[PDB]
């Protein structure tokens, strides 16, 4: 057999999947993840896949550090993953504009509160739920004709911006955790225009 | 369990600084904010700001900029606040607490605090004399007995009884400062009576600012 | 700044009643995005730092009993300690938990009323150990009583002394919810070694006639 290698955590909005190599020839894998202070819990058993969904484990506590290991068996050798702390490390997903509306000489732009895989009882917690005041949004607004790169920032889910009369603007939003070291920013939302 | 450990009680003179450490065990150090809170005797609570270890981010309360310094050593499980140009409005109790597990879920755990005392004042460990179990303090078939913790400086001090194997009915009075200027307090405890023969009671007093641990065996009278 | 004014500032109640206090942010802690009131609640009892009570205005934290109940939206809130326990004895603070800066309430002083309760009087002449270093300190102890108001009288040789004493009252108990007290008479070594009668007299609502525990200098 070959030991697994290049173990990576693929994660967005807490949806979390460990990946590795190689594509197995005459062998199988079993993944074990560790609470770090309990034990080695397997989540995948004797699979021919080179990935394991670990969402259900990390969403139990997203402010924990997780280790994983991948055992190799013939159709024994193992390898330790890098450390993964979900809260600090998981990628923010692409946001969606909920609504824009022309309130007087200003425009209101609302971002959807994105749902995550973190679960508490019977609620699937949202970005806002998990991150709270650590979460900020950025907006970009312009009419694609003269292209005026004007920026707005909000602590909530709503922007209140100044606009020119009769002018059709285009909008795109971004999710931002200023506090982070890595993956501070989501990808941009689909553009919405008047 | 999660445990925030604040560094011992301190005295500094109205001038230079003071480093205070919050050492956190019981969770992942980097993924929760640590919080700094001033509390004065009878003033409510005051938020200095916050810091996230592992990314070093900070938010200060604008009334302090110039005063507070948040830091944390990721790789030693300890957060730090330094305070400069110390004064009387700086003299207080200072608090480290952990952020919320569910996002905006307040402060969850708190450090036990640390008294900042700001004066050009002498240091002084106290005197500890026994308070005699006697008829003159025995009623209802129990005696009460303790110690006086006199002429120490500054606040605080702690007393425990028989290395805390005795937790119930203890009393400890907010030492006031003497005409001298040195604080002083007592700490008695009522107790089942007949025990006074075969049970040893001892007030485990500490004063860190002076660095004195003191033990006194409380003993009865003969009349 | 989101200012928080709590009210009533204080309030004092008997064990068993229901209490209500209000908390009011200067503007709204309502995240219309996901309909959450981003307010928080602390209890602070004697001798310990803030306990977290409730987050999101009305979510009860693990452990915290169901007899406390958070409620309100935007800029008007209400902790309701329904059927007060004696242990509930605290100062409670609401805390903005929404946007920076992080702010606080004034605080709400919950005190407990109860039956008239008679102080046990106790008295301790200095130890030989003190006499050594030539310090004269007499200590008076009233134990577990309601209310706080108490006149503590001193006589040396049946004549009235004061202000060589310094008074010191504890905070309320979190079980029997009583006060308890000391008053330290201090003098010189030779001052002490002069006189024989040393008295602690007491005045209190649970006292019809002023009680005394008295001793004689080196009675033992």
């Amino acid at each position: 057999t070959v030991a697994a290698y290049n173990l990576t955590w693929k994660s967005t909005n807490f949806k979390t999947i460990l990946e590795w190599e190689p594509k197995p020839v005459n062998q199988v894998y079993t993944v074990q993840i560790s609470t770090k202070s309990g034990d080695w819990k397997s989540k995948c058993f004797y699979t021919t896949d080179t990935e394991c969904d670990l969402t259900d484990e990390i969403v139990k506590d997203v402010k924990q550090t997780y280790l994983a290991r991948v055992f190799s068996y013939p159709a024994p050798l193992y390898e330790n993953s890098p450390e993964f702390t979900p809260y600090l490390e998981t990628n923010l997903g692409q946001p969606t504009i909920q609504s824009f509306e022309q309130v007087g000489t200003k425009v209101n732009v609302t971002v959807e509160d994105e749902r995550t895989l973190v679960r508490r009882n019977n609620t699937f917690l949202s970005l806002r739920d998990v991150f709270g005041k650590d979460l900020i949004y950025t907006l970009y607004y312009w009419k694609s004709s003269s292209s005026g790169k004007k920026t707005a920032k909000t602590n909530t889910n709503e922007f209140l911006i100044d606009v020119d009369k009769g002018e059709n603007y285009c909008f795109s939003v971004q999710a931002v955790i200023p506090s982070r070291t890595v993956n501070r920013k989501s990808t941009d939302s689909p553009v919405e225009c008047m | 369990q999660v445990h925030l450990q604040q560094s011992g009680a301190e005295l500094m003179k109205p001038g230079a600084s003071v480093k205070i450490s919050c050492k956190a065990s019981g969770y992942t150090f980097i993924t929760y904010w640590i919080e700094w809170v001033k509390q004065r005797p009878g003033h409510g609570l005051e938020w200095i700001g916050d810091i996230l270890p592992g990314s070093g981010s900070t938010n200060y309360n604008e009334n302090f900029k110039g005063k507070a310094t948040f830091t944390a050593d990721s790789s030693s499980n300890t957060a730090y606040m330094q305070l400069s140009s110390l004064t009387s409005e700086d003299s207080a109790v200072y608090y480290c607490a952990r952020s919320g597990y569910y996002g905006n879920s307040g402060f969850a755990y708190w450090g036990q605090g640390t008294l900042v005392t700001v004066s050009a004042a002498s240091t002084k460990g106290p005197s500890v004399f026994p308070l005699a179990p006697s008829s003159k303090s025995t009623s209802g078939g129990t005696a009460a007995l303790g110690c006086l913790v006199k002429d120490y400086f500054p606040e605080p001090v702690t007393v425990s009884w028989n290395s805390g194997a005795l937790t119930s009915g203890v009393h400890t009075f907010p030492a006031v400062l003497q005409s001298s200027g040195l604080y002083s307090l007592s700490s008695v405890v009522t107790v089942p009576s007949s025990s006074l023969g075969t049970q040893t009671y001892i007030c485990n007093v500490n004063h860190k600012p002076s660095n004195t641990k003191v033990d006194k065996k409380v003993e009865p009278k003969s009349c | 700044d989101i200012v928080m004014t709590q009210s009533p500032s204080s309030l004092t109640v008997t064990a068993g009643e229901k209490v209500t206090m209000s908390c009011k942010s200067s503007q709204s802690l309502l995240s219309s995005g996901n309909q959450k009131n981003y307010l928080t609640w602390y209890q602070q009892i004697p001798g310990q730092p803030p306990k977290l009570l409730i987050y999101w205005a009305s979510t009860r934290e693990s452990g915290v009993p169901d007899r406390f109940t958070g409620s309100g939206s935007g800029t008007d809130f209400t902790l309701t300690i329904n059927s007060v326990q004696a242990e509930d004895l605290a100062v409670y603070y609401c805390q903005n938990d929404y946007t920076y800066p992080l702010t606080f309430g004034a605080g709400t002083k919950l005190e407990l009323k109860r039956t008239v309760a008679a102080p046990s009087v106790f008295i301790f002449p200095p130890s030989d150990e003190q006499l050594k270093s030539g310090t004269a300190s007499v200590v008076c102890l009233l134990n577990n009583f309601y209310p706080r108001e108490a006149k503590v009288q001193w006589k040396v040789d049946n004549a009235l002394q004061s202000g060589n004493s310094q008074e010191s009252v504890t905070e309320q108990d979190s079980k029997d919810s009583t006060y308890s007290l000391s008053s330290t008479l201090t003098l010189s070594k030779a001052d002490y070694e002069k006189h024989k009668v040393y008295a602690c007299e007491v005045t209190h609502q649970g006292l019809s006639s002023p009680v005394t525990k008295s001793f004689n200098r080196g009675e033992c």
